[PDB]
Order: structure tokens, then C-alpha cells, then sequence
């Protein structure tokens, strides 16, 4: 009977809220509501240990920078996220989110999460990327970002298809349980 | 005793069981209205008029006790006489729905709730004053003993006679309900009583509401005398500094009660919080004082403006909820407040969300 706290951060509309709702409610919300501040709970079992998981959802938008530090205080593991369909989204990993996290949550383990795996092989997505001379994200550099930012590990998922979502929260829990 | 025992066994001769049981309930309404009017006239004659004549207290203090007794009496007199006017055309009373609307619907409804409100609003405060006035003055205690021993009161004290209006307004809905129980369903009559019944509950709510509001205004007055906002003059927190000379009296109270404040890890503080129209003020108690302080971990402001907060539920704790202060000019903050029970948490949440919406 152990409690752990997780905070999810990443750019606006990169799939932070949806990933929590799918995991906690097991349904995907269809209307987009930009998060200001939201609180969720979920239960999971990992390696024969029972864990309550508080999900702290944060705002990716700039206007709410000032509210975000209020979710950081007692964090056991951070889910740092980016979208695979947004390539500007990963350059914000080392330029905004890592600095922010390491400042408010030092030595607290970080999981790097790639969101919207379903949109890799979606034709409608790749065509709009070309207009900015850009292409979707592969798993090698994801791995690299993670090695570069001293992340605990690395994960790809899809909230729409439900693919690999629980696999995310297992590592997050192992991270919190470890040390 | 019964309606059946009055009128005659000759007169009930040709009537169904439903019609009789219906007459029994209607009669109860008529008879108890006659009692209530008389109770009001006892108040008038034995208390109000004697106090007026004999100058037992100042005029404004007496007007507070019985603000509009003559007018209240006029209401139940005109209604009672219309009942009696109905009885004139035979002991079997027929269509009665038109009578009930004439008192609980439209203008009538407006008239009744205004007067009853004004008569009951301050009453609990006035009665307490009367109780204290009796310990203060020999001369007043003598009068109260004289008046309560009067035959017309039939061994009842002031407190019992005066509360009768509320008792009466709280009885109207149950009394209609029984009439509706014994009315032919799907007639014009049936629907109209339902309409009358519904408005009785509205009037009930309206009057209880005004009592609730007046009692709140009076509680704030009290709280203002015990308020120590001294620490707010030393400022430092720009939001707290606004409320160095607060004054609760200028606002209405929505809700109040004890919440434990989770200021930190293994640091708690018991508060008594007030929900007002525009503000949430967090109050700490010494003895009889109500403190406004800042409280350290950079400090928290004891007063939050509702037009600059967010309300959220703690998902791991169904007792606790967050208030997030989003006021500019200072760093934003998380107030984690714990309620007594889960049901109490829901009551706070509900009233909080409503007040924030109306503020914004
Ligand atoms: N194709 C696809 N779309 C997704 C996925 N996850 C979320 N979305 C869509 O992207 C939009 C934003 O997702 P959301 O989770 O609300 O972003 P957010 O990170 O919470 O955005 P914010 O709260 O920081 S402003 C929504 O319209 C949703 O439909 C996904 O896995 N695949
Ligand atoms: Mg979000």
C-alpha cells in the first residue's frame, strides 16, 4: 500500500491530458479542452507492489507558465512528453522542459514520452509536415534526446489507439519505486 | 370533533368515502386557520398593544419585534373570511381551488411572502434581546410574567405564539397535499391545487431564505467585532495588504464552517472559513479573536478574491479540495483545504463553484 506522485509536462496540445484520461478512465475524450490545472488518480500493479498514482496534469500553453510550478513540489516521477506529429515539439524538450524540470525537480527521475504514435504512418499528417520541410519522428533520436537529457528511459505510445499506454505508466512507477 | 361528527349523519348520507375523507381534510384547514388568526390577535392585543401603550421599550425596538402585525392579521383575516363565506352555501364544501389561489398565487403570493418575510426575518434576534431585557429590567420581567399569565395566551409564552407564523407556513404544503390526495385526479380542480401547493413551498423557501439572510448579516456584525486584521498592516504580501481594514459588513455571507488547512507536509492549521459574495476569508482562532495573518511556508494571503481563483478536487482525497489563487502582482498559490466528511467536501465544492461563477 504505497503512494506516488506523477507530473506530466510538455508542449501545448501534445497529448498530455488525453494520455491521462485514457489511462485513468480508459476512455478517450474527443473535444479538446486546454488544461489550466487538473488532478487525477489511478491504481496500478507493478512487480508485485500496489501503487496509488496521483496524476498531476499541467498546462502546456505559455500563458500558464506561472501556474505550472505549483504542481512540481513533491514529485516522484516526471512524464516529459512530446508529440510525434509536431517536430518543433521535441526541440522544446532540451530548450524549455528539461531546464524547467531540473530546476524545480532536481534528481527526480524523468521519463521521456513520445505521443500520437498512430500518426506516424498517417498520410494526411506527413503531407502537412512537408510544407514546413519537416518529417515525423523516429525512435532513435527519441532514444537520444533521452540519453542527452539524462532521462531514466524512453517510451512511445498512442492515446487514440490505446497502444503502449499502460507500458508508459509501468516505467514511471518503476522509476518512482527505484530509490 | 370530526367534520362527520359536526354537520350531521343525515348530511353525509349520500357521499363516497373519498368525498368524506376530503371534507375531513378541508375542514382541518378551515378550523386551524381560525386558530392561527386568533393566535395573531392574541399577539396584537396582549403583547404588541400593551407594550406600545405602556412604553416598555423604544419605538424602533418594538417595531423590530412586530414589524407588521396589523398587516399580517389582515392577510389571514381576509382569507379566513372567504373560507367562512364559502361555508355559507352548505356544509359540503365544493370547488376549493379558487380559494387557494386567491391566497397563494400571483399578487397574493407576492403580498404574503413580503409580509411574512419581514415579520420572521429578525425574529430570532429580537427574541434573544427580549430574553436579555428580562434579566436587565425588573420592570420588564414583571410585564412578561403578567402577560404570559393572561388567560388569552392559554398558558403559552411569547416564544410559542410568535413562532406560529412559521409553523403555519411550514404546514400549508402538507395540508394541501392531503387535499390533493383525496381529489379526483385529472380534473381542473386537481391541477389547480397542485399549482397552489407548489407556490406554498416557494413561499416557504422565500421566507426561510430571508430568515437565513438576516441571521447571516447578524453573524457578520458579530464577527466584525472579533476581527483582528492587525498583521495585515505590516503587509509584504501585496494581496493580503488590501485587507488591512477589511469590514465584513459590506458583503453577504454565503457559507461558513471549519476546514483544516494543509499548509505543508506534516503541517496543518485549523481554520474557520467564510464564503462571501466576492471573497473567501480564512480565519484563525486564538480565544475569542478571529485572526487574519499571512502564514509562511514567501507568504499566503488570508483573503482570496473569488474573481481570481480556481476550484479543483483532490483526486487522492475525497475530503480535501484545492483553491488556486491566480491573483497577479504576487506569486500564485495552492490552498489545500480538508473538510469534515466527503459529503461536506461536496457541499463546499458546490457552493464554491457557484460563487466563483457569479463573481466572474
Ligand atoms: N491522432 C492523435 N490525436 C491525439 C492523441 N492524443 C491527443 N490527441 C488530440 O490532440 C489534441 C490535444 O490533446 P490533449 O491531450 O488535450 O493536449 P494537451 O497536451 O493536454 O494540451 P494542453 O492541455 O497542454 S493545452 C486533442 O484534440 C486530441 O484529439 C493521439 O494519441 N493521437
Ligand atoms: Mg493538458
Amino acid at each position: 500500500a504505497i503512494r506516488k506522485k506523477l507530473v506530466i509536462v510538455g508542449d501545448g496540445a501534445c497529448g498530455k491530458t488525453c494520455l491521462l484520461i485514457v489511462f485513468s478512465k480508459d476512455q478517450f475524450p474527443e473535444v479538446y479542452v486546454p488544461t489550466v490545472f487538473e488532478n487525477y488518480v489511478a491504481d496500478i500493479e507493478v512487480d508485485g507492489k500496489q501503487v496509488e498514482l496521483a496524476l498531476w496534469d499541467t498546462a502546456g500553453q505559455e500563458d500558464y507558465d506561472r501556474l505550472r510550478p505549483l504542481s512540481y513540489p513533491d514529485t516522484d516521477v516526471i512524464l516529459m512528453c512530446f508529440s510525434i506529429d509536431s517536430p518543433d515539439s521535441l526541440e522544446n524538450i532540451p530548450e524549455k522542459w528539461t531546464p524547467e524540470v531540473k530546476h524545480f525537480c532536481p534528481n527526480v527521475p524523468i521519463i521521456l514520452v513520445g505521443n500520437k504514435k498512430d500518426l506516424r504512418n498517417d498520410e494526411h499528417t506527413r503531407r502537412e509536415l512537408a510544407k514546413m520541410k519537416q518529417e515525423p519522428v523516429k525512435p532513435e533520436e527519441g532514444r537520444d534526446m533521452a540519453n542527452r537529457i539524462g532521462a531514466f528511459g524512453y517510451m512511445e505510445c498512442s492515446a487514440k489507439t490505446k497502444d503502449g499506454v499502460r507500458e508508459v505508466f509501468e516505467m514511471a512507477t518503476r522509476a518512482a519505486l527505484q530509490a | 370533533q370530526n367534520w362527520q361528527h359536526t354537520v350531521g349523519k343525515d348530511v353525509v348520507a349520500g357521499l363516497t368515502q373519498r368525498e368524506i375523507d376530503r371534507q375531513e381534510v378541508i375542514n382541518e384547514l378551515f378550523v386551524t386557520e381560525a386558530s392561527h388568526l386568533r393566535t395573531l390577535r392574541v399577539l396584537d392585543l396582549i403583547f404588541y398593544q400593551r407594550m406600545k401603550k405602556e412604553n416598555l421599550m423604544p419605538r424602533e425596538e418594538l417595531a423590530r419585534l412586530f414589524p407588521n402585525l396589523p398587516e399580517l392579521i389582515e392577510i389571514h383575516n381576509s382569507w379566513c373570511e372567504a373560507m367562512k363565506k364559502l361555508r355559507e352555501e352548505g356544509p359540503i364544501i365544493k370547488e376549493i381551488s379558487d380559494l387557494m389561489l386567491a391566497r397563494f398565487d400571483g399578487p397574493a403570493r407576492e403580498e404574503l411572502q413580503q409580509v411574512a418575510a419581514q415579520f420572521c426575518s429578525y425574529q430570532s434576534i429580537a427574541l434573544e434581546l427580549i430574553k436579555t431585557k428580562q434579566r436587565k429590567e425588573s420592570r420588564f420581567q414583571l410585564f412578561m410574567q403578567e402577560a404570559e399569565s393572561h388567560p388569552q395566551c392559554r398558558r403559552l409564552q411569547l416564544r410559542d405564539l410568535i413562532i406560529s407564523e412559521m409553523q403555519r407556513l411550514t404546514k400549508y404544503p402538507l395540508l394541501l397535499e392531503s387535499i390533493i390526495k383525496h381529489t379526483e385526479g385529472g380534473t381542473s380542480e386537481h391541477e389547480k391545487l397542485c399549482r397552489a401547493r407548489d407556490q406554498c413551498r416557494e413561499i416557504l423557501k422565500y421566507v426561510n431564505e430571508a430568515v437565513k439572510q438576516t441571521e447571516n448579516r447578524h453573524r457578520l456584525e458579530g464577527y466584525q467585532k472579533r476581527l483582528d486584521a492587525t498583521a495585515l498592516e505590516r503587509a509584504s504580501n501585496p494581496l493580503a495588504a488590501e485587507f488591512k481594514s477589511l469590514d465584513l459588513t459590506t458583503r453577504k455571507m454565503i457559507h461558513e464552517g471549519p476546514l483544516t488547512w494543509r499548509i505543508s507536509k506534516d503541517k496543518t492549521l485549523d481554520l474557520h472559513v467564510l464564503l462571501l459574495e466576492d471573497l473567501l476569508v480564512l480565519l484563525q482562532k486564538q480565544d475569542e479573536k478571529l485572526l487574519l495573518k499571512c502564514h509562511s511556508k514567501q507568504t499566503f494571503s488570508p483573503v482570496l478574491k473569488l474573481n481570481a481563483v480556481l476550484i479543483r478536487s483532490v483526486a487522492t482525497d475525497k475530503r480535501a479540495f484545492f483553491i488556486i489563487c491566480t491573483s497577479k502582482l504576487g506569486p500564485p498559490q495552492i490552498y489545500e483545504l480538508v473538510a469534515l466528511t466527503s459529503s461536506d467536501k461536496n457541499t463546499w465544492m458546490e457552493l464554491l463553484e457557484e460563487a466563483v461563477r457569479n463573481a466572474t
